C-alpha cells in the first residue's frame, strides 16, 4: 500500500541500502503531517452517514434518470447499493487518510473500477457528482481546521481525478 | 510490504468499519514515539558492519566445526555467503522497525528462507545463534547500553522499541527452527 514509509522501503530494499538519512527524514515528515490528516480521519470516521447520505442524494439531484426503468437506480435495491459505494469510497478516504498515503483507495476502490462500471452500466459522472459536492461542503474551521481540510479536499479531489 | 498505519486499516477493512478513536490513539502514541524509533534505527544502521561480523564470529568460536572441510563457512566463498546473509537478515530488521510492522520481513526475507537452507546444507542450528548474537546486539545499541561504543541521546524510555528489534530476531530463528 502506497505510503511515505513504503515507497522509501522499496526503493532501499531495490538498492539492496540499508535506511539512510533520505530515509529518515522522508519518514520524519509522515511525523509532521499525521496530526492533520488523522483529525480528518477522526471527523470523517465521526460522523460518516450524515456526509455520505449527502453525497448520494446529491447524484440523483443532479441524474434523476437513473431512477428511469433500464437504469442504474431504478429500484430501492439499486439505490441502496448507490449509497453503499458512496460508504466504501468514504471509508477508503478515511484509510487513506490514516495512512497518509493512496494505496488503500488505489488497491480497494481505484483499481479496476473502470471495468465494473463499465460492464453494469453505473456512469462515472453520477459518482464524481457525489464527490464533488461532498468535497465542496467542507467549511474550513465549522467541520475541520484549515490544513485537515487540504487532506480531506484533495484525498477526494484525488478520486475525481482517477474517474474523469 | 504494509507499516504500522495499513496494519490497522487492513484491519479495519474487514470488519467494515472506519478507523475508530481507540485503533486512531494506539497510532497517536506511534506518532508521539517517532523521534526514537528514527534514533533506533540509526543506531543499528550505524554499527551495521559491528553487529554482523561479530555475529558471525561468535557462531564460528562456539562452532569451530564449521571452518573445517565440509562445515558450511568452510572455503572463503562460504565465509562471505554467510555474512552476506547475516547483512540481508539485519537489512530487513532494520525495515521493520522503520516502519513498525514485521511484513516486509516475512514477505521479503522470510519467506522460503527455512527450505532454501535445507537443500544448500547449511546450518539452521548455526543460523539461530548467529541471529541471536545480533538479536543481542541491536537491542543494546537502541538502548546505548553497547560496551565499548556510547552515544550521547537526550534520555528516556526505548525499552519498547528494544522489545519490538527482539521480536523480529525471534521471528527469524521461529522460521527456520
Ligand atoms: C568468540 C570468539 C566470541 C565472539 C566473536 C563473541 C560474540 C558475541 N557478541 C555478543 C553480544 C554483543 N555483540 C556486540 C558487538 C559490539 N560491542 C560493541 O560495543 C561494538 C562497537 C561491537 C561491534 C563490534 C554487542 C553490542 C553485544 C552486547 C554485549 C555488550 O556489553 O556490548 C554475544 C553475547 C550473546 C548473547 O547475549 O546471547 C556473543 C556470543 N563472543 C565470543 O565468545
Ligand atoms: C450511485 C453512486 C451509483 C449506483 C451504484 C451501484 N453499485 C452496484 C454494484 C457495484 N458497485 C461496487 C462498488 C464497490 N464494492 C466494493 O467492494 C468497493 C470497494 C471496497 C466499492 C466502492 C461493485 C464492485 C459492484 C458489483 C457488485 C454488486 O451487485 O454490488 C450496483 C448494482 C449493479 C446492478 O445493476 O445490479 C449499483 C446499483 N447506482 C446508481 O444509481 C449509480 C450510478
Ligand atoms: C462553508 C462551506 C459553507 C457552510 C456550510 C454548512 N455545512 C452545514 C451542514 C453540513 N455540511 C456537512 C459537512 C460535513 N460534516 C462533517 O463532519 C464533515 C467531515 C467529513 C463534513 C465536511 C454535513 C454532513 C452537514 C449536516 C450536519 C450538520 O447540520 O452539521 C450547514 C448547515 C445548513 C445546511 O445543511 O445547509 C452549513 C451552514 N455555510 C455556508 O453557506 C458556507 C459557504
Ligand atoms: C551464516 C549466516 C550461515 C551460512 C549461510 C550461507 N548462505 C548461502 C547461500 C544462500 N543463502 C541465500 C539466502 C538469501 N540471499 C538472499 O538473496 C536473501 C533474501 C531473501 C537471503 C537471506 C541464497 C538464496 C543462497 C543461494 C545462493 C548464494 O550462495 O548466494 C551459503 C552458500 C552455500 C553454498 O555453498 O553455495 C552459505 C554459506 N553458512 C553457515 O555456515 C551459516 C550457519
Ligand atoms: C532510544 C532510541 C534512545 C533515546 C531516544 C530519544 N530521542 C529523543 C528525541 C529526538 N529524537 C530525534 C532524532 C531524530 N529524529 C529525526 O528527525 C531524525 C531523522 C534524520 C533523527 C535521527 C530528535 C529530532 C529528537 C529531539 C528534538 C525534537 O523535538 O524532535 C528523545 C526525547 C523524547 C522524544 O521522543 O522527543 C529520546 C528518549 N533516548 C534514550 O535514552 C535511548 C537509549
Amino acid at each position: 500500500m502506497k505510503s511515505v514509509i513504503t515507497t522509501t522501503i522499496s526503493a532501499a530494499d531495490a538498492a539492496g541500502r540499508y535506511p539512510s538519512t533520505s530515509d529518515l527524514q522522508s519518514v520524519q515528515g509522515n511525523i509532521q503531517r499525521a496530526a492533520a490528516r488523522l483529525e480528518a480521519a477522526e471527523k470523517l470516521g465521526s460522523n460518516h452517514e450524515a456526509v455520505v447520505k449527502e453525497a448520494g442524494d446529491a447524484c440523483f439531484s443532479k441524474y434523476g434518470y437513473n431512477k428511469n426503468p433500464g437504469e442504474a437506480g431504478e429500484n430501492q435495491e439499486k439505490i441502496n447499493k448507490c449509497y453503499r459505494d458512496i460508504d466504501h469510497y468514504m471509508r477508503l478516504i478515511n484509510y487513506t487518510l490514516v495512512v497518509g498515503g493512496t494505496g488503500p483507495l488505489d488497491e480497494w476502490g481505484i483499481a479496476g473500477a473502470r471495468e465494473v462500471y463499465r460492464t453494469l452500466n453505473l456512469p462515472s459522472a453520477a459518482y464524481i457528482a457525489a464527490f464533488v459536492f461532498t468535497r465542496d461542503r467542507l467549511c474550513i474551521p465549522r467541520d475541520m481546521s484549515a490544513q485537515a481540510g487540504v487532506e480531506f479536499c484533495t484525498a477526494l479531489d484525488y478520486l475525481i481525478n482517477s474517474l474523469s | 510490504m504494509l507499516d504500522a498505519f495499513s496494519r490497522v486499516v487492513v484491519n479495519s477493512d474487514s470488519k467494515a468499519a472506519y478507523v475508530s478513536g481507540s485503533d486512531l490513539q494506539a497510532l497517536k502514541t506511534f506518532i508521539n514515539d517517532g523521534n526514537k524509533r528514527l534514533d533506533a534505527v540509526n543506531y543499528i544502521v550505524s554499527n551495521s558492519s559491528c553487529i554482523v561480523s561479530d555475529a558471525i564470529s561468535g557462531m564460528i568460536c562456539e562452532n569451530p566445526g564449521l571452518i573445517t572441510p565440509g562445515g558450511n563457512c568452510y572455503t572463503n566463498r562460504r565465509m562471505a555467503a554467510c555474512l552476506r546473509d547475516g547483512e540481508i537478515i539485519l537489512r530487513y530488521v532494520s525495515y521493520a522497525l522503520l516502519a513498525g510492522d514485521a511484513s516486509v520481513l516475512e514477505d521479503r526475507c522470510l519467506n522460503g528462507l527455512k527450505e532454501t537452507y535445507i537443500a544448500l546444507g547449511v546450518p539452521t542450528n548455526s543460523t539461530v545463534r548467529a541471529v541471536s548474537i545480533m538479536k543481542a546486539a541491536a537491542v543494546c545499541f537502541i538502548s546505548n547500553t553497547a560496551s565499548q561504543r556510547k552515544v550521547e541521546v537526550i534520555e528516556g524510555d526505548c525499552s519498547a522499541l528494544a522489545s519490538e528489534v527482539a521480536s523480529y530476531c525471534d521471528r527469524v530463528v521461529a522460521a527456520v527452527s
